């Protein structure tokens, strides 16, 4: 997503994101979620394995 | 043989063992870019006089 | 999960670290059976309900 490489299931999320907000992150500074370019929705990642 | 591999034993003990990924994850890629679609001026940055 | 998350090329770089993940997986198992018998020897004097 937009030079976001990463491996990991994508599903759609429930979160918020305030419409200047782009990729979301957590504790550990870990792209979690991403909001996608083409569709304004968002989808969360979780790894694999 | 999951926990085999992990213990690297042929014999294993009775109880619980947290058996290491020894597994395939990942299946196919996608690429989502914006669609924007106009060449980057570089004739006038290369091929200048 | 936690060094190379979900990516292979790290996992075969790690592999050439040794048995350092097992020693940790190890110690963190026996913390966490001490824990249960930590609470059994406190707790499981009698047993007669
Ligand atoms: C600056 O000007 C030069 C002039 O040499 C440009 O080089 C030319 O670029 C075009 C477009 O890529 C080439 O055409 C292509 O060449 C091959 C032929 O086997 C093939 O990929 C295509 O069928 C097409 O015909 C052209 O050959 C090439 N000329 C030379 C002498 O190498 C260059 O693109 C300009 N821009 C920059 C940024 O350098
Ligand atoms: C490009 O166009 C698509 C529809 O074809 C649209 O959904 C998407 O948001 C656009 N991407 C941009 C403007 O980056």
């Amino acid at each position: 997503f937009n030079g976001l490489t990463g491996t990991g299931v994508l599903t759609e999320s429930n979160k918020k994101f305030l419409p200047f907000q782009q990729f979301g992150r957590d504790i550990a500074d870990t792209t979690d979620a991403v909001r996608d370019p083409q569709t304004l929705e968002i989808l969360d990642i979780t790894p694999c394995s | 043989s999951e926990t085999k591999c992990t213990l690297k034993s042929f014999t294993v003990e009775k109880g619980i063992y947290q058996t290491s990924n020894f597994r395939v994850q990942p299946t196919e890629s996608i690429v989502r870019f914006p669609n924007i679609t106009n060449l980057c001026p570089f004739g006038e940055v290369f091929n200048a006089t | 999960m936690y060094i190379c998350g979900d990516s292979t090329e790290c996992s075969n770089l790690l592999l050439q670290y040794g048995s350092f993940c097992t020693q940790l997986n190890r110690a963190l198992t026996g913390i966490a059976v001490e824990q249960d018998k930590n609470t059994q020897e406190v707790f499981a004097q009698v047993k007669q309900i």
